């Protein structure tokens, strides 16, 4: 078992900033090898035995490192690198993989796009209720959501999801969700999404009007 | 073009056994080694072991953690790989990736370059449910990017299929990931597009549900 660590877990750095990592063994390897992931897809080769290069891979990366301790350089920054990136080792069996870094790219702070959408009739005539609300397109991460209904919040039944950085943009989304009873939504009638981001400094929100 | 493709992932009773395909092409099979990985949701990739080729007499190597419950093999006639897997736990709940190992030659290279999309597999006895699709239509037509989107609630397990307007609609897609909750999973699907497609070139929300075989079309209505 040569297990392997990779230092730092997470990091976002800004376009032209340098990086590297490092797949750390428990014991020596003749070669360090490297992927790199992207959301939804299969992992590439990125660098083999150490620091060849892999197809398609820049020559701003490299790799190399010695025994129990290997890296993989960004000599600067590029959008087009973010991903994961996971080291290691095919030198003795098993072949184990690197815990991995979760490497996000620095780019210009955007307001989170909020939309807010009421239970559809389908739904409220299955019996069922409840009213979603993206929050599109927004730089960085960090950003707190809190629903509101006829002025309390709501903490209970609201299951929020996030994404990691759009390929094509750069940015984040998250999608919190408030269920309720079909009877329940009926009590109340304003229900109202609140955003909190760095890009506003009071809580950019949505909301509607329940009407029959 | 070299492709890998597996197939077998679906849903399993724990300590059940579960059998992972993957078809080959554009390369010699017997010629080379393949691997076999796996990755849990939201986190590392997990060696399980490879297999060698012809003139390595097809013998297996594993990985500890997986030792004596799973077996690798291949039918040479028609390339595939395989893995069989017993007394599987929630802990194998993953998506399976063949990839094509060492080879007879020395296209370093190449080895472990070429990988499948990956086949999920969740361990657990609990119920399958396919999902109820409902429309996310706004209110008060405004913004030149208006936001419409797709709920896709009550279904299991997964994964589910969501594209828009039969694929037509790729650009300003945001499918989300699904959150478990009371072992059931839900997602949604934002697209922003114009008022120039919608509502009148007519937006189309094309669900699918492989394990519940539950494919459906939500008609996304102005209102
Ligand atoms: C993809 C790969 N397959 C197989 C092996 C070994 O095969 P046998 O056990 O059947 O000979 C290695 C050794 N990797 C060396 C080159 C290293 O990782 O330094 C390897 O990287």
């Amino acid at each position: 078992d040569i297990e392997l660590t990779q230092s730092p877990a997470i990091m976002a750095a800004s376009p032209g900033e340098k990086v590297t990592i490092t797949c750390s063994a428990t014991s020596g390897v003749n070669y360090m090898h490297w992927f790199q992931q992207k959301p939804g897809t299969s992992p590439k080769l990125w660098i083999y035995s150490t620091s060849n290069l892999a197809s398609a891979v820049p020559a701003r990366f490299s790799g190399s490192g010695s025994g129990t301790s290997y890296s993989l350089t960004i000599s600067r920054m590029e959008a087009e690198d973010a991903a994961t990136y996971y080291c290691q080792q095919r030198s003795t069996y098993p072949f184990t993989f690197g815990g991995g870094t979760k490497l996000e790219l620095k780019r210009a702070d955007a307001a989170p796009t909020v939309s807010i959408f009421p239970p559809s009739s389908e739904q409220l005539t299955s019996g069922g209720a409840s009213v979603v609300c993206f929050l599109n397109n927004f730089y960085p991460k960090d950003i707190n959501v809190k629903w509101k209904i006829d002025g309390s919040e709501r903490q209970n039944g609201v299951l929020n999801s996030w994404t990691d950085q759009d390929s094509k943009d750069s940015t984040y989304s998250m999608s919190s969700t408030l269920t309720l009873t079909k009877d329940e939504y009926e009590r109340h009638n304003s229900y109202t999404c609140e955003a909190t981001h760095k890009t506003s400094t009071s809580p950019i929100v949505k909301s509607f009007n329940r009407n029959e | 073009e070299v492709k890998l493709q597996e197939s077998g992932g679906g849903l399993v009773q724990p300590g059940h056994s579960l059998r992972l395909s993957c078809a080959t092409s554009g390369f010699t099979f017997t010629d080379y080694y393949m691997s076999w990985v796996r990755q849990p949701p939201g986190k590392a990739l997990e060696w399980l072991g490879l297999i060698r080729n012809k003139a390595n007499g097809y013998t297996k190597e594993y990985s500890a953690s997986v030792k004596g419950r799973f077996t690798i093999s291949r039918d040479n006639s028609q390339s595939i790989l395989y893995l069989q897997m017993n007394a599987l736990r929630a802990e194998d709940s993953a998506t399976y990736y063949c990839v094509r190992d060492k080879g007879s030659y020395g296209n370093y290279e190449a080895w472990f370059a070429y990988w499948g999309q990956g086949t999920t597999v969740t361990v657990s006895s609990a119920k399958t449910t396919p999902p109820s699709v409902y429309p996310l239509a706004p209110g008060s037509q405004t913004n030149s990017m208006v936001t419409l989107g797709c709920l896709v609630k009550g279904y299991f397990p997964e994964p589910v299929t969501v594209t828009w307007n039969s694929g037509s609609l790729s650009s300003g897609v945001h499918t989300f990931p699904a959150v478990l909750q009371s072992d059931l999973y839900t997602l949604s699907s934002s697209v922003t597009v114009p008022s120039s497609p919608r509502p009148s070139e007519t937006v189309t929300c094309n669900v699918a549900h492989p394990a519940s075989s539950t494919k459906v079309d939500k008609k996304i209505v102005p209102r």
